[PDB]
Parts: structure tokens; sequence; C-alpha cells
């Protein structure tokens, strides 16, 4: 069961870090506590074909606790770009940090996940999210407070690095 | 100058005499397909089908183990639908005078109690769970066996009293119930609660005081002094259990039931209690509890 | 081990710094303090960059060593003796040459290969025109003798074009970016007859594709002349295009081209797509299974088609205008047409979203030309009506194929998310704006849309689908549910004589379906969409009280069922018919001498009797609509104690069991119902409305006792043992009822409508129950839905309240903000709610913020600013939304205005510059400039004080831009004091222009970033100097 480099990246408050809580621990934090520079985190799930292991690189969205920004991305195998729908600027920053991405990973999986959908009040409608578009990511409506989506991203680029359209996880031992 | 659609045929499914509906005297008179006027027949043939094909034993354990891997015709595989359920009384029996008796039942719900493994847990009749806790019934507090002691009860829960008042029983101590006259059934019932230490009070162990609810003959006499009683809670209706049925889930016209109100112009009887059928300013609401401010 | 090599003039080695990195990149738990010294090693400068760059899993350290290196050129520059930035420029291009001349560029990684290409650019960025001049020409013949050195030239010119071009904006300063804007225009033919060379004549893969790569990039700003009026359009499609490892890189060049918003190239559009039409035709045969070749496909056939429909769409929406009005290309467009429809089968939600974006447009498109169907019946002399608009004409048949599509794949309408809240309540959510429900409303609109021009279209698709799930037996859980979804869809999309006829046939048809098909399975998804469908036209039922009837009873019966979901299923419907008929259960029908409510009432136990807690809230809501329709106030008095009468029976009994022994209410099964009770009450008060306040007012003193007897239970349990005990069933049970009181009592006073009885009944026993059992309560045990709670009520009552506002912030305020006044992060809920409230008063009740003292009063105003210099956006933004507004309460009063001016004016100004300054509140952009704009401009009359010692020899304008300047200088001092002095006019003259004001703020937060430095000056006085006077001149002109 072979596992993989995941990096996260999107702007600070964008809900990384709580994303990953998430899934290790199952708890929600409620607080803003900025990551400085990255913070590896390895996640583990049980699919029909084996194991799989994500090192989940949760990097910092924040200018000045960026850390070794691009030098982070070296040897990815895939990553999450992730933004608020609570503020459009979170988005209109996106295509600079797939910039900085790509520029190190040429071809590797990519997944593009909106947060916090379940804040009734959003400032981004699905009618503007298009950038996912032209530039061939996969693209997800997520939200780290409900587990909505709570899985997506993961289950497709699992799809992808195993070169099997037909995974899918079960939780087994 | 309207046709429109018979919405009223839409059924799930195929119980006769349902009480989900109103009763069949009340929408159109024959009612309509899965509902029938001649509740006799078939109770005879559902008693003279009395005998042992299914095994009892081995459900019971499921049911308090949780375990379903396989290894008239079918257990229900989950929680739900493993009360033995009732049509209404239509067919008023020719016997029914000293082969029916009646339990007068209280406002609140119908659950399935089971007590196993060190926990008791309250279903409903759609199988969800609606409270987990700890009871003084064998098996269901965490001072008991853990070697094959379980109870599975059929209940109504009553908020006011937090009581469960069992209404029935298809396990105690680890054996089942199921293949058992209602007669005796009953009988167990009132002969092993109230001898169990406080089953029937509340404490840290035991929440939830089990009481059991009483029956009564039929006979005409009888259901005249039933209907003028006096019970713990407010009244819901009357069920009337035929002395000779064992306990299977879902429908049955072995098993009735009626509205208060229904009696005494079903039958013949009395009708005071039950039947009767369903510079100054302004600043004004006080308070009971009555605190500082 | 520490290994800390920061050690300066230590002559320090590089065998060790190489075992660091390997292990930032692959040990563990040891990275943690890998990472932690190499980004500090960014202290002193770079002496270190050459010793190791040059030295040599090597790469990945030398990687490291570029971005200190590419720090420097982006930094300190333009104050590095010039000699020193040509040694930089030599090393850097010879560098280059070395690796991307390197006989094998791809295992060194193009990672170095693309960083070092990626400092030329920085370099470029800072020099290029003027101290590079031979630059651009020096490249073109480089490439045009080295196929290698080309190549990787082609890359370095798409990372210039999108450094000047896609990413200048924020990074660069507004006129730098215009200066090399122009640079790269005015010697672009150049670099053009390069790539054109390149596509015409050169063998070689790699060098092409990323050739045609650096085209796509150009694309972006190349002037029209180069696309239209060159020949480039004809080499990507008979050339490249055809072949594929070039194919998608061909159509996405295409594509950029084909969505040019322009009138001018009306000619070479047409030939453009009929060329590529010819092209796809041969690739793609128009008679394959589109879907098939994506299920079955890789990386390369499936983005393709994800390209086609890019290219498909955008050019269609673009020119398929003019498609129309020519004769010859109406065939060309039908094939088009025609892959859409092929695409629009492909299993894949991103690419069925592009093609539904066209349909979305096509069908609102001729539903502009003409909202109405054709008049059916043809003319006496059986000739054509004409009754067919010009355009819809075209699109007939290719019409009815999209209504197919829409009733074929119509998306789930609503979303149910079950999730446990912060409680381990386990409930069911309803999302709202979700993608998903994003398609759906889309996929209903094109539907919408098409059966206005052609109902008797859509009614005919309907009724073979469900003719076909009936006997032709396609049938299947998910093809029946997608038909009744698009069926509900359309609801009111026709006349209602029209869905009198389709209704009844619908319905009457699947009742039959139900019939036939056995086991309780299939019986209940059927029945499902058809209490569904019914469940979307009110109108229908509305006019039809004895369905109405006949299908609420239905419901009733099938609340018994204990088949999965049905219950959920009938719950969902009654509520919703309810709403919409409301007026029908209150008020006597033909047939009946009784409401129906009555019944109902009457039976409410028997009805719910198996139902759960939560679907029992959803129907005593139910009922609560119908309640609100009975306007007249004594019939609804009565409707609503009967309604409420089970409920208060529990609560009633708790209550007097409550004055005997107050340690039930501390009894875990009184405190679960104490919950559902309060949580029925919610429900009953947002249906019923204010009419509801006979209820609220029979409990409303007693369950504030409650209230606080659970508060003060909860506080002295954490008092005892710490925060932990809130994470077990009893606290969070006293919690809900906690939480819950305050619901029902916000939830009222929004939907009361008599301020003052309000004001003087329901809020003084507030301060007592909840503000002081708030303060007195210890900071882990204080409900911020109180701070909320209240916000609300203020946003309700305003001047009603105004009095209070000393009573309440006592309580509140000031023991609130010592819980947030540490740092930034503990206590997240209580910070948003405490400025929701602040935002509150200050909005409805300035008055307040005035009968206080002036010591309290800046306590008040400096918590704004405490606001925002949070990291948390919405935090730091309700702080400028009510500064911003405070500012202006200010404006009114002139009295106690210019005092406001004297002690806080600078102090003020300075605040928001320390945040504009700061990298990290980036987002308050917008309300940043606004504020000062606001601010700046009021300097110019406004502030008629002295605000300096003197008196008149310093007007405020002179003094507020010497404050500023002084501010900003000693703030910054590396920067010139033309910087600064350019900035600070720009605050006066662009005071009437919030997006230009904003780019002004833009440009400052990049030359803080760099060292500017008295030596160089190659930024643009007496350009911009003058522009802002452009600017300046527009206040006093129009
Ligand atoms: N309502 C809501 N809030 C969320 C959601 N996800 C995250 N948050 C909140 O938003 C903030 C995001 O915090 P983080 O997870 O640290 O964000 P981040 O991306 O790691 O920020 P940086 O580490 O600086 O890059 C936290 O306060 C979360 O509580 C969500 O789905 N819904
Ligand atoms: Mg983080």
């Amino acid at each position: 069961q072979v596992q993989f480099k995941l990096v996260l990246v999107g702007d600070g408050g964008t809900g990384k870090t709580t994303f990953v809580k998430r899934h290790l621990t199952g708890e929600f934090e409620k607080k803003y506590v900025a990551t400085l520079g990255v913070e590896v985190h390895p996640l583990v799930f049980h699919t029909n074909r084996g194991p799989i292991k994500f090192n989940v690189w949760d990097t910092a969205g924040l200018e000045k606790f960026g850390g070794l920004r691009d030098g982070y991305y070296i040897q990815a195998q895939c990553a999450i770009i992730m933004f608020d729908v609570t503020s459009r600027v979170t988005y209109k920053n996106v295509p600079n940090w797939h910039r900085d991405l790509v520029r190190v990973c040429e071809n590797i999986p990519i997944v593009l996940c909106g947060n916090k959908v379940d804040i009734k009040d959003r400032k981004v409608k699905a009618k503007s999210i298009v950038f996912h578009r032209k530039k061939n990511l996969q693209y997800y409506d997520i939200s780290a407070k409900s587990n909505y989506n709570f899985e997506k991203p993961f289950l497709w680029l699992a799809r992808k690095l195993i070169g099997d359209p037909n995974l899918e996880f079960v939780a087994m031992p | 100058p309207l046709q429109l659609p018979p919405l009223e045929r839409l059924t799930l499914s195929q119980d006769l005499n349902s009480t989900a509906a109103p009763h069949p005297r009340l929408s159109q008179y024959k009612s309509k397909y899965s509902s029938l006027e001649q509740s006799e027949r078939r109770r005879r043939l559902l008693e003279l089908q009395k005998s042992k094909r299914l095994d009892y034993v081995n459900h019971a354990r499921r049911l308090a183990e949780d375990d379903w891997t396989g290894m008239v015709k079918k257990l229900p595989k989950h929680y739900a639908n493993q009360l033995m359920l009732s049509e209404w009384l239509i067919d008023v029996p020719s016997d029914l005078g000293q082969e029916w008796i009646v339990v007068v039942c209280p406002v609140g719900k119908r659950a399935l109690i089971v007590a196993s493994r060190g926990s008791t847990s309250a279903y409903t009749k759609s199988g969800y769970c609606v409270n987990r806790f700890s009871s003084l019934l064998p098996g269901g507090n965490r001072r008991n066996s853990t070697a094959k002691d379980y109870t599975i009860l059929d209940c109504i829960y009553n908020e006011v009293n937090q009581t469960y008042y069992v209404l029935d029983v298809m396990c105690w101590r680890g054996h089942p119930f199921y293949d058992c006259q209602t007669d005796f059934r009953f009988y167990w019932m009132h002969s092993k609660l109230p001898e169990e230490e406080g089953l029937g009070e509340k404490t840290k162990l035991n929440p939830f005081k089990f009481v059991g609810l009483k029956n009564f003959p039929c006979t005409p006499e009888s259901l005249c002094d039933v209907l003028s009683m006096d019970f713990p809670f407010e009244v819901d209706g009357l069920l009337f259990y035929h002395k000779q049925t064992h306990y299977s889930p879902g429908s049955t016209p072995l098993v009735g039931w009626l509205r208060p109100y229904m009696v005494s112009d079903v039958l013949g009887v009395a009708v005071p209690a039950g039947p009767l059928t369903t510079g100054s300013s302004h600043s004004p609401d006080h308070p009971g509890c009555l605190m500082e401010n | 081990h520490a290994a800390r090599q920061l050690l300066d003039f230590s002559q320090k080695l590089d065998i060790n710094l190489l075992d660091n990195v390997v292990n930032c990149l692959y040990h563990g738990e040891g990275a943690q303090q890998r990472m932690a010294q190499e980004v500090l090693t960014h202290l002193k400068e770079h002496p270190d960059a050459w010793t190791r760059v040059d030295t040599i899993q090597n790469m990945n350290t030398k990687y490291y060593g570029l971005q200190i290196l590419e720090n420097v050129i982006k930094t300190r520059w333009k104050i590095l003796p010039r000699n020193q930035c040509e040694g930089i420029k030599k090393y850097v291009v010879g560098l280059i040459i070395k690796t991307s001349s390197d006989p094998t560029c791809v295992e060194k990684e193009k990672v170095y290969i693309g960083k070092l290409n990626m400092i030329l650019v920085q370099i470029l960025k800072q020099e290029w025109p003027k101290h590079w001049p031979t630059f651009i020409s020096d490249i073109v013949g480089a490439s045009r003798t080295s196929e290698s050195l080309c190549q990787n030239n082609m890359v370095i010119l798409k990372l210039l074009s999108e450094e000047v071009f896609d990413f200048s904006s924020g990074q660069i300063t507004q006129v730098k970016a215009k200066h090399l804007k122009d640079s790269m225009c005015n010697e672009f033919s150049q670099i053009f007859q390069l790539c054109q060379f390149v596509m015409e004549n050169s063998q070689n893969a790699p060098l092409v594709h990323a050739t045609l790569e650096t085209l796509l990039r150009f694309l972006n700003w190349i002037p029209l002349g180069y696309i239209f009026e060159t020949k480039l359009i004809s080499t990507l499609i008979y050339k490249f295009l055809n072949v594929p490892m070039f194919r998608n890189v061909s159509l996405k060049c295409l594509t950029e081209i084909a969505g040019v918003s322009v009138s001018q190239y009306e000619e070479q559009f047409e030939t453009l797509f009929t060329l590529t039409m010819m092209q796809l035709k041969q690739m793609l045969p128009l008679n394959t299974n589109i879907r098939l070749a994506y299920s079955n496909g890789k990386d390369d056939e499936q983005n393709f088609i994800q390209n086609l429909s890019l290219f498909l769409c955008t050019f269609l929406k673009e020119h398929g205008q003019l498609l129309e009005k020519r004769l010859n290309l109406r065939e060309a467009l039908m094939e088009a047409l025609h892959y859409m429809l092929l695409v629009s089968e492909v299993e894949e939600t991103e690419i069925f979203k592009i093609c539904l974006e066209y349909w979305n447009h096509l069908a609102a498109e001729l539903y502009r030309e003409s909202p109405f169907s054709t008049s059916a019946s043809p003319l006496l002399s059986g000739s054509q009506h004409f009754d067919i608009p010009p355009r819809r004409q075209l699109y007939l048949t290719v019409l009815s194929k999209v209504r197919l599509l829409m009733v074929s794949r119509m998306a789930k309408p609503e979303e149910v998310l079950v999730v446990e809240n912060d409680q381990g309540e386990v409930v069911r959510e309803f999302m709202k704006d979700t993608d998903s429900i994003n398609l759906y409303k889309n996929m209903r609109e094109t539907l919408v849309y098409l059966t206005h021009l052609d109902y008797v279209d859509t009614e005919i698709i309907m009724t073979k689908k469900l003719q076909n799930q009936v006997n032709g037996t396609e049938w299947s859980w998910k093809n029946l549910n997608t038909l009744c979804w698009a069926i509900g869809s359309i609801s009111g999309a026709m006349h209602e004589e029209d869905e009198k006829r389709f209704l009844v046939t619908v319905i009457k048809d699947l009742l039959g379906l139900c019939e036939q098909k056995r086991g309780k399975d299939n019986k209940a998804i059927i029945a499902s969409n058809i209490m569904y469908i019914v469940g979307q036209y009110p109108r229908f039922l509305r006019a039809h009280w004895k369905f109405l009837k006949t299908v609420v009873n239905k419901l009733f019966e099938f609340m018994h069922e204990t088949h999965d979901g049905v219950q959920d299923m009938a719950c969902d419907t009654f509520i919703k018919i309810a709403q919409k008929c409301r007026r029908h259960f209150v008020q006597v029908q033909v047939g009946e001498v009784m409401p129906f409510i009555d019944e109902i009432l009457n039976n409410i136990n028997t009805i719910i009797c198996d139902l759960q807690p939560q679907q029992v809230h959803t129907f005593y809501e139910a009922v609560g609509y119908m309640i609100g329709a009975q306007t007249d106030q004594t019939v609804q008095e009565h409707l609503i104690e009967k309604y409420m009468l089970l409920p208060n029976q529990v609560w009633d009994s708790i209550i007097q069991q409550a004055t005997k022994n107050v340690d039930i209410l501390k009894d875990p099964e009184t405190v679960k119902q104490l919950g559902s009770i309060l949580k029925t009450n919610v429900r009953a008060c947002k249906a019923v409305g204010h009419p509801f306040v006979i209820q609220l007012g029979r409990i409303y003193l007693d369950m504030l006792n409650v209230y606080k007897c659970l508060s003060e239970n909860i506080s002295a349990a954490i008092q005892a043992n710490g925060e932990m005990v809130t994470k077990q069933p009893l606290i969070r049970s006293m919690r809900t009822v906690k939480r819950e009181t305050l619901k029902l009592i916000s939830g009222w006073v929004s939907r009361s409508n008599d301020p003052q009885m309000v004001a003087e009944n329901f809020v003084p026993p507030l301060l007592d129950a909840v503000l002081i059992d708030y303060q007195r309560n210890v900071p882990a045990a204080r409900e911020p839905e109180v701070l909320s709670t209240m916000a609300i009520i203020v946003n309700k009552l305003g001047g009603h309240i105004t009095a209070e506002i000393p009573q309440i912030f006592d309580a509140v305020f000031e023991c609130t903000l010592n819980m947030i006044n540490k740092d930034f992060e503990e206590y997240p809920e209580h910070r948003t709610n405490f400025f929701l409230l602040l935002q509150a008063v200050n909005s409805h009740c300035f008055p307040a913020f005035l009968a206080i003292p002036p010591a309290q009063f800046k306590l008040v105003l400096d918590s704004i600013i405490w606001a925002f210099k949070h990291t948390m956006r919405n935090v730091a933004d309700t702080g400028l939304q009510i500064l911003f507004t405070l500012l202006q309460n200010v404006a009114q009063e002139e009295a106690a205005a210019q005092s406001f001016y004297q002690t806080y004016f600078c102090d003020i100004l300075q605040h928001i510059f320390s945040v504009v300054t700061d990298t990290s509140h980036t987002a308050g952009l917008t309300m940043h400039a606004s504020i000062l704009a606001y601010m700046f401009n009021l300097v110019e009359e406004g502030k008629i004080s002295t605000p300096l010692n003197p008196g008149n020899p310093v007007n405020n304008q002179m003094f507020i831009q010497d404050y500023v300047a002084n501010l900003l200088k000693s703030a910054f001092p590396h920067l010139q004091d033309a910087q600064v002095k350019l900035f600070v006019t720009g605050l006066f003259s662009l005071n009437q222009d919030i997006p230009a004001f904003k780019e002004h703020l833009r440009d400052f937060l990049v030359q803080i970033k760099e060292f500017a430095g008295e030596d160089t000056s190659d930024l643009f006085l007496e350009e911009r100097e003058t522009a802002l006077r452009q600017a300046q001149e527009e206040k006093h002109k129009l």
C-alpha cells in the first residue's frame, strides 16, 4: 500500500488546516491559528484495492508566514487549491497559487476546493467559479464544518494516481 | 365537472384494517380494497396455523446481540417491525366475553425495549433508537450477566410519568416467550415485574420506571367498570387480545384496537367518562417557579 | 541536532546544509527542525549563493540557493552596485546557457531550469528595457542558431509574458507595468517572426509544442493584427490540429481566439469556424459515441472533449449570432449544434456544466425573440403561418433534442445533508447554494424557457418518458426520479388549464404504476415521486380542495409507515403544502362544515405518535403556518392555545415539580424534554409570527428562571472541573435548553410588530436573567449566542432600546472584552458576535455612545481598532463597517463632531495605515481605501478646528499631509522622499474615486517591499504627477 505527496495551498483562513484536522481527528477547529511554513500530516483511506496514504503538506496562506514557499512543492504527486466562498479575494488569488504550483509540478492531478458552503451568506456564487475549466482541474463544493463532500477531493485524486476510475473508500481494517 | 385521480387507493402495504388510517366506518363504509369487514375467519386460520416452523430462540439472540449474519413466514432482520400490531376491532368476536381480554393503553410511544450486554435500548416501530440508558431489567444494567441473559419488551413510553408501560413480553431472562399464548405472557408480566428490586422506581441505575399495564375481562359487565376507572395516565385507547395468541410481529386480527368513545357504540355500554369524544399600564404574565428576577 | 549554520564569518561548508534539505523532504518529525532552520537562514544575505549553486540529491539544494538569489533581485537590486547587478546578469544568463544548453534538462528537473528562467524574468522585470537593450534581439538570434537555446527561450518569453500581462497587477506598480507593456508591444514583431518561422519549418516536436504553448499565453494581449491579418489561424487548423500530440494546444489557442469581443474581423471568424469543423468531422466522426470515447479514454482523449466543449460553446455564444445571417454557414452550424448534443451525453459534471451554459443562453436568446408558442392550427389556405419567429426556426429540431436532454439528465433539486450539530444531536440539514443545486437551477431554467416556446413538445417528451416507465419498461428508480424532478421543475410554466390536463394524466398513470409494481421497495419510490409532484403544484391543490384533502390524509397515513425515508418524505411534503395552501386549512371549504385545522388539532397525537423528535418539530411548524392564516384575532387565539396544548402539559408538569425541588432541572430526562419542548416552541413561532406572543408570554418568566438555573449549574460544574466537563451528555444537554431559549427569544422579537410593548415587557426580564447571568458566568461558561441574541433585538427595537444600552453594555461589554484582548485566537464565536452587537448598537442606537463618559466611549472606539486588526476576515471587516459607519454617525451632530476630530482623527488615521501596510489584511483593501478617501475628502472642508498648536499657520490639509508623510516616512525610512510625497499627494487627489484610490494603495504596498534607493530613480513622476490632477480635476468639472 504505497503513498503519495499532497500539497495543500490557498489564502489564509481558507480552512486548509481545519480541513486536514477533521480528517484525522474528526474534530472541528473553531479557532484561527495561522500555520507557520508547513505541517506535514499523513492521512490514510482504505479502498477496495488496498490502503492508501496521503502526505498532506498543509502549507501557509499568509505572506509573512510563507516559508520556503515554492520550495515545498518539489516532488509533489497531486495538489489541492482551496478558497473561501465567503471571500471573493481568495478566489481571485487562486490563479496565483496554481501558477507557482505548476511551474514546479508540470503535470499532477489537482483539485480546486470551495470551502465554507455551510455558511448561508455565500459571497462567491457558483456561476463565477470557472477557473478550473481551461486549466483542466477538478472542482468540488466542500465544508469542513459539515463534512459536505468531505472526501471528494481525496477520492478523485486516488482515482487518478492508482489509474482506477472505480476506486471506492470503504474503511475496512 | 372535474375528474381527479383516485389518490386514496395509493398504499404501501397490504395491511387489512390498518390503524394507520381512520376507522373503516368513517372514510367510506366498505372502505377500500386492503380493508375488510370480516376479521372472524382469518383469526381461526391464524390460530389453527399455530404450530412452530420458526426459530424464535435464535431470533431473540440476534435482537439482543445485533447479529444478522444469516447463518406467517419470516422474521424482520433488524429493529424495525418487531412489535405485534393490531387492526381496528371490526368483526366483534362472538366469544369475546370469555376468550378475549382488554388492556387500557396510555398516551405515549410504542417501543421495542432491548436489554442485553449491560445496556437497555428503546426503538420505535420504525426501528429508530429513541434512548439508550441503564435499567434494572435482566441484562440492562452495568451489573448483570455477560452470559446469555437478555430481555425484550413491547412497551409504551409516557413522557409526563417518565414511565415505560410494559404491554407484553417476548423474551425474559434469556428465554423466548413468542411461543406462548397471550394468556400466559400477561400472567408472567404481572408476576415477574413486581418481583424486581426497584424496577418500578427511579434511581441512578434505573432512571425510567417500568410499570406493567393491567388487563381486564371483556364481559359486558366488566367493560362497564373499566370505562369508569382511574388510571395513572391519560387514556388513549383499548387493546383486545385473544387469550390464545402467540406473539407475531406485524398486523394481526387476533388483537384489536378501539378508541374509548367507540366502545359504547360498537358493543353496548354506559357513556360517562372516556366515551365523551374529543399611572397604570397592562403587563400580564405570572411565574410559578418564582426566583430572584 | 541543532546544526544552526548561520555562523556568518565561519568558513561554512556545504555537505551539511545538503543533509538538512534531504530531511526537509524525506525524514519526518526531523523536518520540523529542518524547515525551522532553512527558513531562518534568510537573515544576513546570500554570500553562500555562489558557493552553493557552484559546489554541486543536489538540485533540490540548488533550488534552495536560487530562492535566496531570487529574493535579492526583487528586494535590493536597485541599490546594488551597478557592476554587481551586471555580475549577476552574466552569472544567470550563463548559468542558464550552461544548464539550458545542457544535454539532459529533464533529469536536472525542468524544476531547476524553470526556476532559473524565472530568475532571469525576475531580472528583466527590473531593467530589461533601459539597461538590457539588446536583450530581445539577442535571444532571437540565439534561437535561430541553436534549437536547444531556442526551445528554452520559448519558455523564457512565456514567463515574461505572464509576469507582465497576466500577473502584473499587485506585484508591479501601475505606471511601471505600462512601461513594460509598451516595451513588449514595441518589440513583439521580431519575436512573432520567430514563432512563425518555427511553426512552418521546425521538425522538432518539443520545440514546436513549447512554441504553440508560448503562443497560447500571447493571445491574451498581442495586437489583433497578428491573429486575423496573418496566416496564424490557417497554420493551426491545417497543420497542428489534426495531429494527436498537438490537438489540445491547437484547440485551446483557437478557443482563446474565438472569444474575441470585437466587430472588426467578421470574415476571418467565418472561415476559422468552417475550417475547424472540417478537421473535427475527420477527427471525431459525427456518428461516434462521445460518451464512450470519454468513459474509455485517458488524460488526452478526455481533455480534448473538454476543450471541444469550451471551443464550441465559447464560439457559438459569441459569433454564433452571425452564423445565422449568412446562408453558406447554415450547414456547419447544424453540425456544430450536433456535437454539443453528443458531448452533452458525457457522464462528467464539469463538461455537462459547460454545454448547459450554452443551451441556457440559446433558449434565452430565443425567448426574447418571442416568448410565445406558435399558433398550432394552420391557415385556411393550407400555407405556413410564419408564426415561427426568424431565428428559432433554425433551431426547431435541435430544441426538441435539448428538451429531451433536460428531461433525461435533470439534476436532484434539493440536497439533504445529515450531520450532527455541536451537541451530538443528529439532524438533517438543507443546503442552499451548493454547486449541485445551481446545476438544478440552470436545468430547470433552460427547460422553463423551452416550455414557453413550445409546451406541447415538453408534455409529449414527458408523456413518452412516463409511458416507457409504465410499460415501455425502461423502468428503474434512477430514471423515474429524474422524470418527476423534471416534471416538477416546470411548475407554473403552463397556462393553468393546460397544467390541469397535464397533472391529472401524469399522476393518474403513476397511480397505476404503483399498483402493478410489487414489493414495498418499488411502491415507496413511486409514492414519493407522486407526493413530490403533487407538492410542486399548489396552484392545482388550491383549486381542488377534495384533492388537497385526500393528499393531506394520505400523508397522515404515510406518517405511520415504517419503510425507510417514507416518514421524512411525508413530512417534507406536508410542511411544503401547508406553507403554500395555508389559507384553505383555516377557512371552511365546500362540502365541509368545519375548518380542516380542527380535525388536525383534535388528532395531533394519533397522527404524530410514531414520528421521531425532529419530524414532530417539522409537523408542528407545518400546522403553525395554517394558524398564521387565521387573521381573525379571537379565533387565532383559541387555535394557538390548543396548538400548544400538548407541549404545554410537559412544561407545566416539569415546572410544578421544579417549584418543590430545583434539583429536578438537573435531571437528564427532564432536561432532554425541556429541550424538545423548546425546540417545538421555536418552530411554531417561526410560522405563527407575532400572534405567537400569547404563548411566549404564558411561559416567558419561568423559562428565564430555568435558563438561569441551568446557566448557573453549568458554570459551577466548569469552575469546579475545568472546560472538560462541557464535553459530556448532561452539560451539552443543558447548553441546549439555553441555546433554544435564546433562539426563541430572538426568533420572536424579530417577527414582532410593536417595538415599545416589546421594550417595556419582554426586555427588562432579560437583563437579570440572561445578561447579568452571562456576566457572572466563568469565562469558559458564558454563552456566545447571548451577544448575538442581543444584537438581533437592537436591530429590531432600535431607538426603543437606546436607553438600555447603559445597563446592557455594563454586563457584557468590558467582561467580554477581557476575553478577547490577549491575542487574536481564543473564543472565536465571542469575537464574531461581540462585534455584531457593537455594530448594531452603533448602527441603531448611536445616541448611547454620547450619553456615556468620554472614558467609556474611548474604550469603545479602541475596541473597534482592535476589530480591524484581526486576521479573521469577518471580524476585521465588521470593524471597518463599524468604523466607517461611526465616522458618518459623527458627521451628524455638529457639536460633538469637532471634538471627535480633535481627539481621534489622527489616532484613527495612523491605525488604518498600520493595517494597510501589513501584508495580512489585503482583503479589506476596498473598505480601507473607502474610509481614508472619506477622511481626506473630509479634510478639505469639514474639520474646522486646529489640529496643531499654532492656529491658522497650518491649515488642516497641510498638517495632515505632513503628519501622514512623517508617519509613513518614519515607519518606512528606506523610501525616498519623492516616493512618499507622491503618495501623500495622491490621497487628496484620488479622494473621489475609490477604485483609483485603491490602486494607489496597492502601489505603495509594492514600493515598501522594495528598497527603491535614492540611487536608481526608475519611477515616473511628471507622468504620474500630472495623471493625478486629471482625476483631481474631475471632482469640480462635471
Ligand atoms: N463556517 C465555517 N468555518 C470554517 C470552515 N472551515 C474552516 N472554518 C473556519 O475558518 C478558519 C480557518 O482556519 P484554518 O483552517 O487554520 O485556515 P488555514 O487555511 O489553515 O489558514 P493558514 O494556515 O494561515 O493558511 C477557522 O476559524 C475555522 O474555524 C467551514 O467549512 N465553515
Ligand atoms: Mg494551515
